[PDB]
DNA sequence: TCAGCATCATC
DNA sequence: GATGATGCTGA
């Protein structure tokens, strides 16, 4: 389906719905018949809207989720009406949708809530993925060296001055360790690195 | 399967933990996880969050920072949004942000439900061959200090490396295999253990 | 030999 | 998450 930027393609059955009317006062809706999903947010990303009556009716809604899931060129987002009436049927739907099919699931209480949430999704979809806030080792090396038995804040920097990487420190003989620490601590360090 | 539980969840999710223990064939280990609520596989963390805390936008920043810290350690993240014992723009924005970064979201009505979701996640992780398959403590503390390594990856290191020296001289591919981590993660660990320390850089 | 150093238990 | 009280380290 062709979805121009800043537009939502909606299934014709949504015409005159509160959902469509609330969206149409914020973003351009294009209506199209013969569509499996309820809305397309982009060419490849679509919405499958599961009503309170679908959820209470049984598992018939699953057939469509499977049909979209098995589409190579499409990513389905499931938006479900989770209300006082439907909520007992929600847990089995979430298991199937998210844990079985691996599809995104979003509950809403109402078409009014869905409208805000769908706009948020278009807004997310439209920005540069780099504006998604989710999309020097020396102080750490000191702390790592401090985990070696016998080695505190004073011996750690002395050890790293002479054996400058973990690998090199790991390979040091007792004789070489004895250039930096005493025999007891040289023995602790070496045992720490080499014991099974 | 095995799930690791952050010690701090004994305060906030006592019933999650007892519900987990009530599931036959689940090994439940509570551990000092440092922030992580649940570890459900070698590669996946779960953040349990109250819905009323997700709804308030003064928490939005702290929540984002906790997810950033989780991304530095784990390849996969799930958020479970749990109802406490009106829906906002901040909340919607959080949900979509999570979706854009591929963070999985689940919705729970109670602590008993959360446990059942955690169990289900570990079962699915298992079938993806990333199940936790491991049970000295000095060596664990050492591995745990490697930056951006998870508690499970550190435990894998303890259990699969016959000595600490053997681990420090491991190739990139050995770290990846024995620590059970992505190529990217094994590279970061390899670079750390090879990093040439220079004092004047402090 | 004796401060220096690491360590951890107790604020 | 900090002292600092306690006993090992070390040439
Ligand atoms: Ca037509
Ligand atoms: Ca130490
Ligand atoms: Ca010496
Ligand atoms: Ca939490």
């Amino acid at each position: 389906v062709h979805v121009p930027l800043g537009h939502i393609v909606a299934n014709e059955k949504w015409r005159g719905s509160q959902l469509a009317e609330e969206m149409q006062g914020k973003i351009k809706l294009i209506f199209e018949d013969g569509l499996t999903p309820d809305f397309y947010l982009s060419n490849r990303c679509c919405i499958l809207y599961v009503t309170e009556a679908d959820l209470v009716a049984g598992n018939g809604y699953r057939k469509r989720l499977v049909r979209v899931r098995n589409s190579n060129n499409l990513k389905g987002i499931v938006v479900v009406e989770k209300t006082r009436m439907s909520e007992q049927y929600f847990p089995a739907l979430q298991k199937f949708t998210v844990l079985d099919l691996g599809m995104v699931l979003l509950p809403v209480a109402s078409q009014m809530e869905a409208s805000c949430l769908v706009i948020q999704l278009v807004q997310e979809q439209t920005k540069e993925p780099s504006k998604n806030p989710l999309l020097l080792s020396e102080p750490s090396l000191l702390r790592t060296v401090q985990q070696i038995p016998g080695v505190g804040k004073v011996k750690a920097p002395l050890l790293l001055q002479k054996f400058p990487s973990i690998q090199q420190l790991s390979n040091a003989s007792i004789g070489e360790l004895e250039q930096v620490v005493g025999q007891a601590v040289a023995q602790q360090i070496h045992a720490f690195f080499t014991q099974p | 399967t095995c799930i690791l539980v952050g010690g701090h969840e004994i305060t906030s999710g006592l019933e999650v933990i007892s519900s987990l223990r009530a599931i036959h064939g689940l090994q439940v280990e509570v551990c000092p996880l440092n922030g992580c609520d649940y570890i459900v596989s070698n590669r996946m963390v779960v953040e349990r969050r109250s819905q009323s805390e997700m709804l308030n936008s003064v928490n939005k920043n702290k929540f984002i920072e906790q997810i950033q810290h989780l991304q530095s350690m784990f390849e996969r993240i799930c958020v479970i949004v749990e109802k406490d014992r009106r829906r906002t723009k901040s909340y919607d924005s959080l949900l979509t942000t999570l979706i854009g970064a591929g963070i999985r979201i689940l919705f729970s009505s109670c602590q008993e439900e959360t446990a059942d979701l955690l169990k289900e996640l570990s079962l699915v992780e298992q079938r993806k061959n990333v199940g936790i398959h491991v049970p000295k403590s000095e060596a664990l503390q050492f591995y745990l200090s490697i930056p951006n390594i998870s508690y499970i990856t550190a435990l894998n290191m303890c259990h699969q490396f016959s000595s600490v020296k053997r681990m420090a001289n491991s190739s990139l591919q050995e770290i990846s295999m024995y620590a059970q981590v992505t190529h990217q993660k094994a590279e970061e660990i390899y670079r750390y253990i090879h990093y040439v320390f220079d004092i004047q850089m402090l």
